[PDB]
């Protein structure tokens, strides 16, 4: 018999992105080649099958630094991290291949789906 | 607010 | 020029509630009289003006235990904590006064609004 | 997915 506030989930995510922008309560740095990205482990796990696996691991759960595979493109990661915190994906002709490869590695199935559909339309 |  | 995934914010919140249920990465206990509630500080701040103020404080941000005012009803808090993590509010005749008082203390304006509207309809 |  609950009532539901339609905008609540969006409002929560907006405030989680505000916390990320202000670097409040961030508990991990994701290292992608020469670049570093601060984030909240809980948000990363909620969005990515890869981070969900990493941070449920009894040893990796306590690491303050995670290094991604050297093949991972920093811009692709940046675009996906922005998506995690906003629901918005900056998908462009010049970045689609890097975004799809990063989304496959991060196990973000909905992003992979759409990248596949956008590539298929251009061929 | 809505009835979900 | 971003695209947006409609269900992303809801999916994030569902996974944050799964983390809470499994007690993964919870970093605070909220004490309400004889009862204890584990939660994630980031979610509490994202939902509540009171917790936003508490956890931006340079000393309180590091506390693992927060004690609420003894006038706060544990069931009212439980209902509001469930709402924070799900967007669903279990508002009933028998709990509406406790829910509204707890929502006022926690500075959850949308919940206060609706409690006011539901009480006005019954008078 | 939508155009926001
Ligand atoms: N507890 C918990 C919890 C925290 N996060 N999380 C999940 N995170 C996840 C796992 C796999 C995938 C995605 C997110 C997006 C995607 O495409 N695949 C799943 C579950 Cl079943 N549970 C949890
Ligand atoms: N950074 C950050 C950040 C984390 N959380 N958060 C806010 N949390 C909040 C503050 C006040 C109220 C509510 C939520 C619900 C309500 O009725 N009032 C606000 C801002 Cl402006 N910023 C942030
Ligand atoms: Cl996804
Ligand atoms: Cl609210």
């Amino acid at each position: 018999s609950c009532i539901q506030f339609t905008r609540h989930a969006s409002d929560v995510l907006l405030n989680l992105n505000r916390l990320r922008s202000r670097d409040i309560l961030t508990d991990v740095v994701i290292v992608v080649s020469r670049e570093q990205f601060r984030a909240h482990k809980t948000v990363l796990m909620a969005c990515s099958g890869l981070f969900y696996s990493i941070f449920t691991d009894q040893l990796k759960c306590n690491l303050s630094v995670i290094n991604l595979d050297p093949e991972i493109n920093p811009e692709g990661f940046c675009i996906l991290l922005d998506f995690m915190y906003t629901s918005r994906l900056n998908l462009r002709e010049g970045n689609i291949m890097a975004v799809m490869a990063t989304a496959m590695y991060l196990q973000m199935e909905h992003v992979v789906d759409t990248c596949r559909k956008f590539i298929k339309a251009s061929e | 607010w809505v009835i979900p």
